[PDB]
């Protein structure tokens, strides 16, 4: 809360960081824009059958 | 007989601190006076508003 308020330098680093990141997992394939949003994932349409 | 008011007024906000400042002057009374601390912010933003 300290005015007015310094961000550190190293936390755009991370962020570049994280959002560069493209892996295989339990959702699919991951991978995230420069806003941070899922890019390129995969909805699986399903039905509810009698069985 | 002293009474400490804060106020946030969003930055661009013009007509609505001077209505503020002419309900001080007429609303004021012997017995109390209101004694605001003006703070103008960016309103839509939550850090700001929370600082
Ligand atoms: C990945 O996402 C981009 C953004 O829409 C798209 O252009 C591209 O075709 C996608 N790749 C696959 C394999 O769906």
């Amino acid at each position: 809360l300290a005015n007015p308020a310094v961000p550190w330098g190293q936390g755009v680093e991370i962020e570049r960081a994280l959002k560069q990141v493209q892996v295989e997992g339990l959702s699919g394939n991951i991978k995230f824009d420069q806003n941070g949003k899922r890019i390129n994932y995969t909805i699986n349409i399903m039905e509810l059958k009698t069985n | 007989n002293s009474i400490q008011i804060g106020g946030l007024f969003p930055r661009g906000a013009d007509q609505e601190y001077s209505a503020f400042r002419v309900g001080m002057v007429q609303f004021s009374t012997s017995e109390f006076r209101l004694t605001p601390h003006i703070d103008n912010l960016e309103v839509a933003n939550s850090f700001a508003v929370t600082n």
